[PDB]
């Protein structure tokens, strides 16, 4: 569960900014939040690595509270 | 005849140094004895690399260097490009010519603006405390990771009162497991009584800070 | 020395010398080849694991080479 796949999202959003928002659930250890570098600019979904198993178990939960620009974001286990 | 990590990691007083080569040391006792003492500096990384030091892709692309703020306070950059960008369209002539035949006072900077820089803007850089050692990705990975309980003042996109909104999840859903020991106040933590943050505010009006012996 | 030109700084014009070189072969290597580094040295960057030459003179001259090529047909 270690990893968790985010979608939906606007790209205002940045990848600092999501590593402070889960880590507000649980630390994201390894971040990755794609830059599209031909029109550089970003689809909005997201892999989260985490400590152990803890991080990812909680996951899920941790979609429900976040709300990025009054919008919802997808958190499943990968 | 040789210990295998485990045994190793029992024996020493702390298990969380031990690496796997280390068994493989003449003396293997001491070495994790070494690693463990306060304030030591561990062995640079790269030394097991076969890629040599600091010979890496991402090291092809690096800035220039730029010059500190009390420096382009003087004004010396902007000089000097304007004088080298004249002196790329000079022809070999022309330099040889103003060679024999020079032009002074060209290119100066009052004294008094040079001795202020140094002796009046100068400012201390950032510095690094010792034992941090450098390694050849530490500047990209130097972002980090801000806990649970500490949020950014930017994180101004909840635009909420201040408790968390998700918190009005999570006594819902339960304590989360990932964490054994975090405190929120409504679940476990006082918004009981709540007499924590007076002890802050009577310790804090308790406190001389009178720094001794410094400049009058 | 104004007048007619006399002598010559053979130091200066071996700097000169290196330039014109340098702008005679890049003007037949493409953009994308070729990176300049921070002190003045080239990457190809066709090849994957973007070797370092010192002048342009070796860039050509890495260009005209096998491992070069086998890596140019790729890309
Ligand atoms: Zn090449």
């Amino acid at each position: 569960d270690a990893t968790v796949y985010v979608g939906g999202l606007d790209e205002k959003v940045s990848e600092p900014l999501l590593w402070e928002l889960f880590l507000q659930a649980g630390p994201v250890v390894n971040t990755h939040m794609p830059k599209d570098r031909v029109t550089g600019q970003h689809q909005g979904y997201g892999f989260v690595e985490f400590l152990s198993e803890e991080d990812a178990d909680y996951a899920i939960k941790i979609m429900n509270m976040i709300k990025l620009y009054g919008k919802p974001i997808r958190v499943n286990k990968a | 005849n040789r210990f295998t990590v485990a045994e190793l990691k029992q024996l020493v007083a702390r298990p969380d140094v031990v690496e796997m080569h280390d068994v493989t040391a003449q003396d293997p006792k001491l070495l994790v004895h070494l690693k463990a003492t306060r304030n030591s500096v561990p062995v640079p990384r790269h030394w097991c690399f076969k890629r040599k030091y600091l010979q890496g892709k991402r090291g092809i692309e690096k800035p220039p260097f730029e010059l500190p703020d009390f420096i382009k306070r003087t004004g010396i950059q902007e000089m000097r490009e304007a004088l080298q960008e004249k002196e790329e369209q000079k022809t070999m002539k022309s330099k040889m010519r103003e060679k024999v035949r020079p032009k002074m006072g060209k290119i100066d900077i009052d004294y008094q603006k040079l001795h202020d820089a140094f002796f009046k803007w100068q400012t201390k850089p950032k510095l690094t405390i010792h034992g941090d050692l450098y390694y050849e990705g530490k500047e990209f990975e130097t972002r980090l990771k801000k806990k649970p309980g500490d949020l950014s003042d930017e994180l101004i996109s909840l635009g909420m009162p201040v408790p968390p909104p998700w918190l009005i999840a999570m006594q819902r859903y339960g304590p989360p497991p990932s964490y054994p020991n975090l405190k929120i106040p409504g679940l476990n933590s006082p918004i009981g009584t709540n007499a924590a943050e007076f002890q802050t505010k009577t310790e804090e009006e308790e406190i001389d800070r009178t720094p001794w012996g410094e400049l009058e | 020395m104004s007048f007619k030109r006399e002598g010559d700084d053979w130091s200066q014009l071996n700097v000169l010398k290196k330039r014109r070189v340098g702008d005679l072969l890049a003007s037949y290597i493409p953009e994308d080849e070729a990176l300049m580094l921070r002190d003045g040295r080239f990457a190809c960057a066709i090849c994957p694991h973007r070797p370092v030459l010192d002048t342009l003179a070796m860039l050509t001259a890495h260009r005209a080479g096998k491992k070069h090529l086998s890596s140019l047909q790729l890309f």
